[PDB]
DNA sequence: ATGTGGTCCCGTGT
DNA sequence: TACACGGGACCACA
């Protein structure tokens, strides 16, 4: 079940056991969690804390807004 | 075991759930970069942002 | 009702 | 072997 959102699209959850939305991407629906390797998780959680952000997703937003130049290329 | 890492705030998990807003954008980077696993997109994003990380 | 962050168990693959 | 990734289910919460 598709639903439009700022910058992309979202799929409503199908089963009753979990009501987590997935996001639509270039390779189809995708779950919203992501595992990070240990090395990466250590450096990622640093930055997060150096920004004093509670939630990791807010540090991924920062990182993206901060690599915008790169990304767009 | 091993799914936690030692951070300045205590032990934290290596699997983290991105908000729909964030995931839409973050997966775009990973897909654009053509990386198989999303952790590698984070290594990039991080490295492509040292300049700022270095401040504060 | 329906989303949320976040974590546990486990199947599978490096 | 040991470690890794990610699907499914799940709790507390709003």
């Amino acid at each position: 079940e598709i639903v439009e959102v700022q910058g992309g699209h979202i799929i409503r959850a199908t089963g009753r056991k979990d009501r987590h939305s997935k996001v639509f991407t270039s390779k189809g629906p995708r779950d919203r969690r992501v595992r990070l390797s240990a090395h990466t998780a250590i450096q990622f959680y640093d930055v997060q804390d150096r920004l004093g952000y509670d939630r990791p997703s807010k540090a991924v937003d920062w990182l993206i807004k901060k690599a915008k130049t790169a990304i767009d290329k | 075991r091993h799914s936690k890492v030692f951070t300045s705030k205590g032990p934290r998990d290596r699997r983290v759930r991105l908000s729909a807003h964030t995931a839409i954008q973050f997966y775009d980077v990973q897909d654009r970069l053509g990386y198989d696993r999303p952790s590698k997109a984070v290594d990039w994003l991080i490295k492509k942002a040292k300049t700022a990380i270095d401040k504060l």
